């Protein structure tokens, strides 16, 4: 086996946590930018 | 019959794992804000 090496397994699941924290602060980021614009169309 | 843990996921992975994409998340932010995308093209 030489495989139960929990580098590349650990290394899928910490990558794919990873990504899932950079997916959602980018959605998080467009979210805060889109409800700004609109507060800053609505003419108050 | 549990002899799995091949790679059972140590919570200092999921820590590191965090910190990392917080890092890159702060990068980005960063980035973006001193290119001036947060900032109005307001002509």
């Amino acid at each position: 086996g030489e495989s139960p090496k929990c580098g590349p397994d650990i290394l899928v699941v910490l990558l794919s946590v990873m990504g899932a924290i950079l997916l959602i602060g980018l959605a998080a980021l467009l979210i805060w930018k889109l409800l700004i614009t609109i507060h800053d169309r609505k003419e108050f | 019959g549990a002899l799995e843990e091949r790679c059972g996921i140590p919570i200092w992975v999921v820590l590191v794992g965090v910190l990392g994409g917080l890092l890159l998340l702060t990068i980005l932010v960063l980035a973006m804000w001193k290119v001036g995308f947060f900032k109005r093209n307001r002509p």
